[PDB]
C-alpha cells in the first residue's frame, strides 16, 4: 500500500 | 482502548498500574 | 542434626516440549533442564513454574539416593513462578522430613539458599543476608508481588530450591531464570497465597489487580488543585474497563485509604512497625473475587467505596493459558492471536510500530477480546497477490468486527456469501472467493505442509 | 575541448550550524564538509541542498584555482535535494563555460560522475552506466520522485557534481551521503525544481494526490470491485487536507490519470514501451494543477478534477531554516515534533507511542502540529514533574491543542488560577499560574536563556 | 533497635546540570540521579560529593515517609568526594537519631552498608568483611587517601550511605560510581573533611609534599647514594609551586618524615604492626602545616622544614562549580583546558601533545593555565581560521600568556592593528583589529550569544 | 597481437623472514605471499618493493610455463615501493617482449590492470578509467609522491604488475597493501626518478624534502600583515634542523616562487595546461643532493634563495634500512632505538604517551640521532628494582647525553667506572655496578635466552 | 625539537610538511 | 616513580  | 502504555514494566516514574 | 534439612531438597528434572508460536501446528525442540525443589509436608513438592513449565515428564531425585522417582504436576501459578508435584511413591517419602515455613525475614536476617547446581551430582548452598524486602515482578510483565532480596548469588539450577532461616524454617523459594551477585527470593506469603489458594479452589485463581492507573501527587499545587489535604493519595488516570473499577472509580479521583489503611503522596502504606510499602502488596493479599473498600476523593468530597478484585485480563497474554496457541488457516491465510511469546519469537521486525504499540499500550474492551493476526499466506492461486503479508492485524470480515479468533472461526463457517472479506489494520483488503478457497484446502495444507485446517479448541461451538 | 567540460565543476566548503532541537534556543556543534556544485547558466551554481544545509557560510573554488569565493544560497528544494547557488565576483565567472542539460539516459548509456573527493582538493571522475531508471527515495524527506542508478560508486564529496553524457551533456546531479552503486538526479527533476522556482521567485514544491493505494493484483478481488479490466488502484484513505477529499472516497478504484491507464499493479505508460510508476505522473504536475481522474465507484464509472498540492506534514522533516518554536512556561520546555528532533536523542526516550504517531498519523487539518515537552528545567513551580521528557500535550486547560502557536495564545490569554496540562498518557501536570509568571526570569536567568520564546510565538494569531 | 539505626539513612534525589566545556555560555542535559546520605549530627548530612555534583535542586527523602525535602549543599570537598547536607524542615529532624562515627576497622572485621538501591525507594543492605585497607585513588580528582575495601559488592545507589560496624557504629562512607568489591571511605578521612571545614568555615583540602620519588630496591643504587641502611626515598622532581622547592632539591634522599622513617620502598609504619604508603602521612596534615623531614644530601645528613599545601593543578579536575571561564575575541573561543573539558569530546580532537601536557607537565607558577583554542565561529574576519580547534595558545602579540585572564587583560588593553595569536604549532592566526571589534556583536547576536566573556574575566587584573 | 603485452607479465612468489622488534635477536614466523612484476627491457623485472620485502628467496613464473624460475633484488626503493629485479636465465628470458612505459595519463583515460590474483594459475584484468591525479603517501607515513587513482578495485596479489593504456604502453605499476573500489597506481614518471637514480648511483638515493613546515594564507589579515601581495604563499612555520634549509629559510617567510613557478594561497602550482598541482610534486621530481632556486618574501622584502634539496631524515624510522635492528644489553637491561616497527608491535599501550609524542611531534636535531629505549629488564639479583621497567627512553649515561646506541654502545666498552648510571626520561635512575654486571653477563643471556649481548652492527668502532 | 607533529599524516587541515 |  503506498501513498501517492 | 489505547494512549495508555499498558505494562507497568514499559512505563516508569511516577505512573504505575495498581494490583498484584 | 544439620543435614536433615538438606535432606529435604530434592534435585528437579524435567523434559520441555514448548509449542512454535510462529508455525502453531508444531512444537519447539524438546529438551530437558535441572532445577530445586523440595518438601513442604504432606505428599507435595514444593518448586518454580518454570522448572516445570510444558512438562513432557517431571522427574525427581532425593538427595543421596541413586533413583530417580517420578512426579506429577499438581498446580501450577504463573505470575508467582510456583508449582506444586505429587510423587509416587511410599520409597521416595520414606523417612522424610519435610520443611516448615517460617514467618517473614527482617533486613540484615541470615539467609541460606539450598539447590542443586547445573551439572554435578552435589547439593549447593549459599548464605547472605535479606538485603531488600520490595515489591517485585516475578514473570515478564505479568504482576508484581512482595519479594525478598538476598546477599548472595543464586544458580538457575538452584531454584527452586529452600530459602533458609538460622533456625531452619523455609522463607521463600529461590528464583532465577537462567552481573549481579544478587539473588531473589519469592517469600512465604506470596507461597501461603498460593496455597490456600489451592485448598479453597483447587485450582489457581491468581492474584487480584485493582485494574487502575495511578499517578503520584508530589506537586503542591496539583494537590491544591485536587483537594487533597496534607501529603496523601494518588491520582487515578485511567481504568480498565474489564475490571469492576470504572464502574466505581473516576479519572480525577484520588484513592485516599485502602480498607482503612492512608495512601501516601507516593503509592506507600503502612506495612510493619517500622516500615512502609507499596499500595500495590495490600491488593495483592487479597484472592480473586475479593471486595477491598477505598477511601476516595471525588470532587472535594471524601467518598467510600467498593471493589470487586480480579486478575489482571491480559489483551495480549504472556501466559498462552499452557497447552497450544490456536490458529485458523483460510485459502491458506494463516491467523494466529497475537501473543507475547509470538513477538519474542518473531523477534522485533516483521512485528511493526503499529502492532507492537498495540501490545504495549492497549487494554481490553470486553473478556474473551484479543488480536487476531495474520501472520503469514501461503502461497496459492487463490490468495496471489496477498503473499508477502506478514503479521497485519484482522479488524473486519464481511462487514463484521472480529473480537476473537473463536469468533473468526465461527463466522468462517457460517459464511455462505461470495467472497470472504478480510479489512485489516491498514485499511487493506484481502478479497477471496469461498467455493475455491475450499476446493484449494486440502492441496494448500499438504503442500506446505500441514496436519489440519484448525487447532481442536476451535472446532468447539461458539457463544455470544 | 575535454577539460573545458571539468572548468565547470566547482568545489564547495560549507560551514553548518543545526538548531539543538530539544531546546532550540541553542545550536549544534558547527562542522565544517565539503561537496560539489557546477555551473547551469546565468550566473548560477548548481549543487545538493544537503552540501549547503543549515550553512553559516559557503565557499566555491574554481578548478586549477586556489582562491576560495562566497557564494550565498539562492534557493533550496528540500524534497529532491537541489539547491541554486550566486557567487559575487566577476572573478570566478570570468572565462565560464556552463553546462547544457541533457535529456533523461537509456540503460546502458556511458555515465561519468564529475566531482572533489573528500580531501586533497583536486577534482575527480567515475565512468559507468545507467544501470537503472525508478522512482526512488529522496533524502528521507520523502518525496519520490524518478532516479537514476549508475555502475559506478560516487565519492560522498562528489554529490552535487554533475554526471555526464558522452556528448557532454549534464544528465543529472550526483548524489550520495555518509555498494557500487551511484545515484544521480535526473535533468527533469532538477528541470522542475527550476520552472517552479522560476515562477514565484521560490521554491512550492512537488505535489500529491493525497491518496493511500492498493493494487489489485487479485482476481477475486477485481470481480468484487465490477473492475471491467485488470486495471485500477483502490483507494484506502484519503489525507484531509488534500484536494482530493472533496472528490475521492474510500472505496474509489482509480483508473486513468489524465487519461493514461493506470495497471492493476501501480503502474502506468512510462515513454516507448517502458513502465513507471503510477507516483511518476504526480510527480511530473505543479502545485495548483488540476489533474482529471477517471474511477470506478460502486459499480460505475465516473470522471473527476482535483487540484494538486504538495504534501502538507504532520510531522516536517524540513523545519523551514533557521529557529524552531519553543515556549517553556514554568520550565516546561514546549517545541514541535519534527523528524530532526526525532534523531538528535535518536529512537528511544521518545517511545512507541510517539514514534509512531510521527511514522502513521495524518494532519487533521493545515497548521495542525504534534506539541511535545521536551523537557522540564528543575526549578521549585514544577517540582515533582522534573524528568517527564518527550511527551505530547493535548490540551491545556480544558482546550484541545491544535499547535504550538495556539498554545501560546491560550497562555497569554489564560488568566486563570492553575496551568493545567494534559499529556498523552491521561498524565496530568498542574501549576499555578502566578508562581510560574513569578519564577520565570529566575528559570531562564539561571538555567539560562535568550528569552521565553522563539521570536515567531510573538506574532499575533490566526484562527 | 535495629531499626533505629536504618532511620538515620536517606535516600538522596539530585537534578544535575553541569557547563559545556566547549561554549561554556550553554549547559549540558541536565539529567537526575538517586544516591544516598545519613545523619552525622547537628543538621547535618553526610553523602557523597558526586551525588550533588552541579546540583540544581537536591531532594532528601527519610525511610518509611513518603514526603521529598529539600536540602542545600552545605560543602564540598571534591578530593575526598565528601559533602555535607542540611535541610530546613523541623519535619525530617523531627525525631532523629544521627549515627556516631567509628574506629578504623581491621581485616575480616563484620561491615554492612545500607543505602537506597536505584528504583523502588526502599532501603537495602549488603554485609560482608574488610577485605583490604590501603591508600587509594579517589575521583579521578586525584588525591590519594586511605581506603576500605569490603568483601560485598554496592549498588550505585547505595553510596553515599553508611558502612556499619557490628556495634552499630559508621566506619566510613560507600562510594561506588556506574567485582563483588566494595569502596568505603573511611572515618578518619571523613574526619579530617569535617575539621577543614570546621575552621575556615570552608574546605582548604589535603597537602601534598610536591615531591617526585624514586624507591631504592637496589643495593647498587645505595651504596651510589651513600645511604646507610636499606631506607628512604629518591627525589627526581620538585614542584615550583610547593614550599619544598625551596628546601629540598632533585638527588635528595628522604629518610624520615615527622620521625617517622621511609622505608626503602615507599612504606612507613601504620599502626601497631602495619605497614602503609609514605603518602598516607602526607595525607594525615592539614594545609599550612609544617612537616620536618630527614634527608641524606650529598653523603651529608640533614633536617629541614616544609609547610604542606593543596596540590596546584596546572590542569583542574574540578572547575569549581558553575561557570568556567571564556573569551570569544572574533569567533574564536578560548577556555582553560580542564579534565571535565578533556572528557566531553573524550579522546580525539585533543591531539596527543595536549593530552599527554595535561598529564605531565606542572604549575610553574601559582595561577598558571594552559589556555586552548576550543573552537572558532565562522565569519569573515576569520575566514581560513574555522576547523582550527582545540589548539593551545601561547603567545598573543609576541607576549606569554600566563592564563585565560592575562589573556582577558592584553586583549582589553591592545589598541595594536592586528591580533597576533601564536599556537602550540607554532600555527599563527593574525586577525584585524578593528575588522574584530565590530563583527562582534554580528558574531554573538547571531550564532548566538549571552556575552563576550565569562563574568569574572570582567574583575581588574591581578600580575 | 593483444595477448602478448600479458605475456610480459610476471607472478612473484617470495619467502618473508622479517625481523622481530620486540625481541631483535630473533625473527618473525617465515610465510611465502605473491605478487605481480612485469618486463620493463633489458633483463630487469619491476615490481612492488613490499612484493620482494625481507626477501628469503624470491620465484618467478612465466605465464603459461609450469616452471618456476628464480630471482634477485637488484634495488628497492621503500618510499615510492618499487623493485628491480634480475633474472637468471637464457631460457626465462626466451622470446620475451617486454613493455615500454608511457607518458602520463588524463583524467578519464581508460586504464586496464593486469596482474595475478590471489589464488589460482590464471592472469586477470580491470579496467576502468583514470579517476584521480593527486599527491598522495606510498609508504606509512613516509613520504608524498604523485600518483594516479582508477576507478576500479585492484587484488592484492595484482600489484605490482602493469597499469596500461588503451595503446599497450604501461603508465605505472598498481600498487595494493593486502571499502573502496579504488586502485592505486604509482605512475611511470615516479617510475622514471627511481630509474634514472639507479642507473645514476647505481643505489637507491630517495625522492628529496624542502625540510619545512608550511602553512596556508587563506586569511586576508596574515597576507596582510605579512606583506604578500596578491594570492600567492605559503607561510614557513617551521624548519627540519638536519636539513640545508634552516641555515637559509626562517619562520615567517614566505615562500612565493619555486624554480621560478609562482606558489598559490593553497600550496599548488602550475603543473600541465589547464591543471594546478601541490607544491610538494616539483620538489619530489628533483634527486637527492640538487638544488632549487627559491623565491622569498621575507620581512617585506622579496629575495631569491637556493637550498639543497636532501630526503627526509626521521627520527623514528619506518624503513629500519632494512636488515636487522640494532640491541645492546647490560646487566639484563635491553636496549633498541625507537623506531616505528617496535610501535606497530608492542601495539598501543605499553608504549606510553609521553614516548608516542616524541615519535609524532619530534624531528632529528642532527643526522645520526636516534631514540633509544629500554624495552624489557630480564631480571636478575643485579637489577633488582629496576624488572618492570618498560619502554623507556634512555637519556645519559654516567652523566653524559646518549647520541644513538651505537654511542650508548661506545660508551659502556669505554666504562671502567665503579658504576653504570642510566638517568631515563622521567628522571628515573637506575645504577648498575659494573664487575658483577659483567659476571652475570653469560648467566643472563643463557637463561632467558639469547645467543649475544650486541646485534653486530654494535662492535663496530664509533667514530663521532 | 618538539611541538611539532613531524608526520604529514598525523596533522591535517592547513599544516603540511613540504618534499616527497 | 610516585608523586607524594
Amino acid at each position: 500500500x503506498x501513498w501517492x | 482502548x489505547x494512549x495508555x502504555x499498558x505494562x507497568x514494566x514499559x512505563x516508569x516514574x511516577x505512573d504505575x498500574w495498581x494490583x498484584x | 542434626h544439620d543435614a536433615s534439612f538438606l535432606n529435604a531438597v530434592v534435585k528437579v528434572y524435567c523434559t520441555h516440549t514448548a509449542p512454535d508460536y510462529s508455525l502453531p501446528w508444531q512444537k519447539q525442540r524438546q529438551f530437558t533442564s535441572t532445577g530445586s525443589a523440595f518438601m513442604i509436608g504432606d505428599g507435595k513438592l514444593l518448586t518454580n513454574a518454570h522448572c516445570v513449565e510444558h512438562d513432557t515428564q517431571v522427574k525427581v531425585k532425593r538427595r543421596g539416593d541413586d533413583r530417580k522417582y517420578v512426579a506429577k504436576v499438581l498446580v501450577r501459578g504463573v505470575d508467582c513462578d510456583i508449582a506444586l508435584l505429587s510423587v509416587e511413591s511410599e520409597d521416595f517419602w520414606k523417612g522424610a522430613e519435610p520443611l516448615r515455613l517460617g514467618h517473614l525475614p527482617r533486613l540484615q536476617d541470615s539467609v541460606t539458599v539450598v539447590g542443586y547446581p547445573l551439572g554435578g551430582d552435589t547439593i549447593s548452598v549459599t548464605k547472605g543476608v535479606v538485603s531488600r524486602i520490595e515489591v517485585t515482578s516475578y514473570a515478564h510483565g505479568s504482576s508484581d508481588l512482595l519479594g525478598i532480596q538476598i546477599d548472595a548469588a543464586i544458580n538457575p539450577g538452584n531454584s527452586g530450591g529452600p530459602a533458609f532461616n538460622d533456625q531452619g524454617e523455609c522463607i521463600g523459594v529461590a528464583f532465577q531464570v537462567y552481573t549481579e551477585n544478587i539473588g531473589y527470593v519469592i517469600p512465604t506469603t506470596v507461597v501461603s497465597h498460593f496455597l490456600t489458594d489451592y485448598e479453597r479452589n483447587g485450582k489457581y485463581t491468581g492474584y487480584p489487580c485493582l485494574g487502575v492507573l495511578l499517578q503520584k501527587l508530589e506537586n503542591p499545587a496539583l494537590r491544591e488543585c485536587l483537594k487533597v489535604p496534607t501529603n496523601e493519595g494518588v491520582l487515578v488516570r485511567r481504568v480498565e474497563p474489564t475490571s469492576d473499577a470504572s464502574k466505581v472509580l473516576k479519572e480525577g479521583d484520588v484513592i485516599v485509604s485502602f480498607d482503612d489503611l492512608h495512601v501516601g503522596c507516593e503509592g506507600t502504606v503502612p506495612f510493619r512497625s517500622s516500615e512502609r510499602i507499596a499500595f500495590r502488596y495490600l491488593i495483592s493479599q487479597k484472592f480473586a473475587g475479593d471486595i477491598a473498600e477505598i477511601g476516595i476523593i471525588r470532587a472535594g468530597e471524601h467518598k467510600k467505596v467498593q471493589v470487586v478484585l480480579r486478575p489482571r485480563v491480559h489483551l495480549v497474554p504472556y501466559h498462552i493459558d499452557g497447552g497450544q496457541p490456536s490458529y485458523i488457516i483460510v485459502a491458506g491465510l494463516v491467523f494466529t492471536p497475537l501473543s507475547e511469546p509470538l513477538i519474542e519469537e518473531e523477534c522485533e521486525d516483521t512485528i511493526g510500530l503499529k502492532l507492537l504499540t498495540k501490545a504495549r499500550y492497549s487494554v481490553a474492551r470486553f473478556r474473551g477480546e484479543q488480536i487476531v493476526i495474520l501472520s503469514q499466506v501461503l502461497a496459492n492461486e487463490v490468495n496471489i497477490g496477498y503473499e508477502d503479508m506478514n503479521n497485519q492485524q484482522v479488524l473486519k470480515f464481511n462487514g463484521i468486527p472480529i473480537r476473537n479468533i473463536h469468533h473468526l472461526a465461527h463466522l468462517i463457517d457460517m459464511c455462505k456469501d461470495k467472497y470472504l472479506v478480510f479489512e485489516f489494520e491498514d485499511n487493506y483488503v484481502a478479497v477471496l472467493e469461498r467455493e475455491a478457497s475450499n476446493s484449494a484446502s486440502l492441496c494448500i495444507l499438504k503442500d506446505y505442509g500441514i496436519p489440519s485446517e484448525r487447532s481442536a479448541d476451535l472446532l468447539e461451538p461458539y457463544v455470544d
